[PDB]
């Protein structure tokens, strides 16, 4: 009902095409600028003084690029958005206009008719005062091109909308006009005539606050919403995937359908396809009949093939459906009936895509075979079709349909096809491959991911990146940066995940839940990013996992606090694989160092290397540190540079180091501020300990 | 120079007063782009050889009756009338071809 907030990007870079792959690494990070925006600035000045002419709204399927413009129009109607620049706004849908072939300017003005029909003459005499809304230029199979330009037709003269919208966008009729273009995929140069300059808005989903208000503002009773939110928060992957309004709405509908008569809330679903199957199973309560659903899937596939969503009644008969089947489908809710003369259609395009994905698997038993769905990795058809062939995917279909079906070989044969069609690895491909949550599959299809770095924008994208990069072999190093402080090398084992969008305390909350069943990606880097207490608690929970294999971890410059240091030390107790811990450029105190010193001196926690550069430690904690050196058998390298440790601390550390049981080899201590005798004592200590080396800046 | 036509009476008055000079009637609209990018060119030509050619500007919005009388729908359109009788007409903002038509019909 109420318009939940959505994030919108304002990338100052034309996303028309990138034929020359990525080339230089800084170029790729430069292209993805971000620059989030509010709703009341979409048609604002921008960077320079040249206001944008055409605004493009990209995003995933169901991301919300069909309701944002409706909300804008409704807000203007009640007078809270752009009340001084647009005299009138016009609401059109390309899918609705695709049915008719005889349309003109006067006809579309009359059909829109948001207010009392005004004369056309004054409408057309104010060019820079009108707004045009479209609900997807990719839904119909239009071309949107003007015929030979150089002339404009009079209003009320019949003309196909294919050339009429093209003329409108071609600076021919109403030249200085603002267009709210919404699209699903990029590369609109063929579809938009001489687009050139355009504002490229990337529509995101629901953030933590927006998800909070949406889940709160869905039910009537507060307790129902509270339990729903608690369960959704418990299932972390659902929290990651509920960014898309479609996913959140489907989850809420499933929760309401469960809670309707008498059920306990149970959601083991961790992906969109499994949630869709669970919803279908809820709708298909008993009903042993199976061919009817197969026929519905077949008609959905046939309709999506010939760019059709509004199914004519005669198309139902040729596919086997009858009156009773349609009545049952309306009763359950897969189909909806509009106040329109006899016709039928699904309640959303995404469900049509989902049902077009099941007909192929029900009739079959490479990209050329995906001609009917098209959009390699750029269509959710491929996502659902791939996810339906997984072990979890091929687990719920076997209850609706009594056929046994293929056992994993229908996905094994897809492996060479995808492996041949995944040389240009991309993010959408990562979603498609993550939809197949299989160890057997994601080991030869992704063991070619020899990238250098890429952009991570959303929570589900971060989860997908972690899951897919984990299921490979070449990667050893995983690094996350804030992007402005971009400092990384070009090692083949380096993957650079940069963000230029400020996030709430869920970026690491969902990342730490993916390090389960970790592969050879042992080394983890997140230095530079600012964390919080809850994030550190989640990280120590991750460290506590028995099957976690984190070998070397660094937390440099994260603005850590002393309180979280105790949690880190406690998390280290249930671990036997971590060997290196980095806390350089971190804000700790003497009590914070005491918590680490308590755990380090234990015979367990084989931490070979530890760095404490610029931790602000004083001589107070050198007693505990000396006890660690005199007790721990596993510390090999310890760093204590950039610390105002004075003479007493150095003497205390020398008392600890002189113990024969010390296993340290190389230590970093400042000596510029030390007294004259202190260097003599250190020199004698190094002389009596040849395996001891002390290093400094240079 | 260009003369704006307000009604049919003004149109017939200008045609009567033109005499033997060749007359060009242009159909243009404020929202039309080609019309208002070819208008300056027609004005420059009229200024160059005003001793033989007269250009008349009529707005389709304010003179719908005139447009219905001359039976033109597409813009821009130039209509050539000699001795109060039409001799040629065309549509399109093609500067070279309209220059050629004026040169032949002058
Ligand atoms: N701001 C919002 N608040 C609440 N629900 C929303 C919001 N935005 C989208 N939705 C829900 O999302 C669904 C409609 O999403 P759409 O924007 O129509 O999807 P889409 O952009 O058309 O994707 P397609 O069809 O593949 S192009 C409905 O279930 C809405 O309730
Ligand atoms: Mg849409």
């Amino acid at each position: 009902q109420k318009f939940t907030q959505l994030l919108l990007l304002q990338r100052p870079h034309p996303r028309s095409q990138d034929p020359l792959v990525k080339r230089s690494w800084p170029d790729y990070v430069e292209e993805n600028r971000g620059h989030l925006i509010e709703i009341r600035d979409l048609f604002g000045p921008g960077l320079d003084t040249q206001e944008p002419r055409i605004v493009i709204l990209q995003g995933a399927a169901g991301i919300g690029k069909s309701t944002l413009a409706r909300q804008v129009k409704e807000a203007w109607g009640r007078g809270q958005l752009y009340g001084d620049r647009f005299q009138h706004v016009f609401y059109f849908s390309c899918r609705e206009l695709a049915q008719s072939k005889v349309v003109s300017l006067a006809e579309l003005i009359g059909k829109d008719g948001t207010a009392t029909p005004a004369p056309i003459r004054q409408i057309l005499s104010r060019p820079e005062r009108l707004l045009f809304i479209l609900d997807g230029v990719d839904e119909p199979g239009w071309v949107l091109q003007e015929p030979s330009s150089e002339l404009c037709l009079h209003w009320s003269q019949p003309q196909p909308a294919d050339a009429l919208l093209g003329s409108l966008l071609g600076k021919t009729i109403l030249p200085e006009a603002s267009f709210l273009i919404t699209a699903r995929t990029t590369a609109l140069q063929n579809l938009i005539p001489s687009l050139e300059q355009a504002r490229w808005v990337e529509v995101l989903g629901f953030s933590e606050s927006s998800r909070k208000e949406y889940f709160y503002r869905y039910f009537t009773d507060e307790r129902q919403a509270i339990r729903a939110f608690r369960l959704v928060k418990s299932n972390k992957e659902l929290w990651a995937l509920c960014l898309v309004p479609w996913v959140s709405w489907l989850a809420c509908t499933c929760l309401m359908q469960q809670m309707k008569r008498k059920e306990k809330l149970t959601l083991t679903s961790k992906t969109t396809t499994t949630l869709c199957l669970h919803y279908l199973a809820q709708a298909l309560q008993a009903q042993p009949l199976g061919p009817q659903l197969r026929d519905l899937c077949s008609l959905a596939a046939e309709g999506i093939w010939q760019k059709k969503t509004l199914f004519s009644p005669d198309d139902l008969r040729k596919h086997g459906l009858d009156g009773a089947i349609i009545s049952t489908f309306l009763k359950m809710g897969i189909l909806q009936e509009h106040p329109i003369p006899l016709s039928y259609s699904f309640i959303h395009l995404c469900f049509q895509e989902f049902f077009a994905a099941m007909s192929y698997v029900l009739e079959d038993e490479k990209t050329l075979e995906a001609y009917g769905i098209h959009g390699l990795f750029g269509a959710s058809t491929t996502r659902f079709l791939l996810g339906l062939l997984s072990d979890e995917g091929e687990r719920e279909m076997e209850n609706i349909f009594h056929c046994r079906l293929s056992q994993g070989r229908n996905l094994m044969q897809w492996v060479p096809s995808l492996q041949l069609l995944l040389q240009p690895h991309s993010l959408e491909s990562l979603h498609c491959l993550y939809e197949t949550r299989n160890k057997t599959f994601l080991t030869q299809v992704m063991a070619h991911f020899e990238e250098m770095g890429m952009c991570v924008e959303t929570d589900m994208e971060l989860l997908v990146c972690t899951f897919c990069i984990k299921f490979s072999r070449h990667v050893k190093k995983l690094q996350l940066i804030e992007g402005r402080q971009h400092r990384s090398t070009w090692s083949p084992t380096m993957v650079v995940l940069f963000r230029w969008v400020p996030v709430t305390d869920a970026y690491w909350q969902i990342l730490f839940s993916v390090l389960k069943v970790t592969r050879n990606l042992k080394e983890l880097d997140l230095s530079g990013n600012s964390l919080s207490h809850s994030a550190v608690k989640s990280l120590c929970k991750t460290l506590r996992r028995p099957r976690c294999l984190l070998e070397t971890l660094r937390l440099a410059g994260c603005g850590l606090t002393a309180e979280d240091c105790k949690d880190l030390a406690f998390g280290l107790r249930a671990n036997q694989t971590l060997t290196e811990l980095d806390l350089s450029f971190n804000v700790l105190t003497d009590a914070g160092a005491k918590h680490l010193c308590q755990r380090l001196r234990q015979p367990s926690c084989k931490l070979q290397r530890l760095q404490l550069v610029s931790c602000g430690l004083t001589s107070d904690c050198c007693q505990d540190l000396a006890s660690v050196l005199s007790a721990s058998p596993s510390l090999k390298e310890l760093d204590l540079q950039q610390n105002n440790l004075d003479d007493v601390g150095v003497r205390l550390l020398c008392e600890g180091l002189r113990h024969p049981a010390c296993k340290l080899i190389r230590l970093g201590l400042d000596q510029t501020t030390l007294s004259d005798e202190m260097r003599q004592e250190l020199r004698a200590l190094e002389q009596e300990k040849p395996q001891l080396l002390i290093f400094s800046r240079r | 120079m260009s003369i704006h036509i307000k009604d049919s009476d003004d149109l017939k008055n200008r045609l009567a007063e033109a005499g033997d000079k060749l007359v060009v009637i242009d159909f243009m609209a404020t929202w039309c782009g080609p019309c208002k990018m070819i208008g300056p060119k027609l004005d420059e030509m009229a200024n160059e050889m005003s001793d033989c050619i007269v250009v008349l500007k009529v707005d389709v919005d304010e003179c719908e009756d005139i447009a219905t009388e001359y039976n033109i729908n597409s813009m821009p359109t130039f209509v050539f009338v000699k001795n109060s009788k039409k001799i040629e007409e065309f549509s399109g903002a093609n500067v070279d071809k309209l220059r050629n038509t004026i040169i032949k019909l002058k």
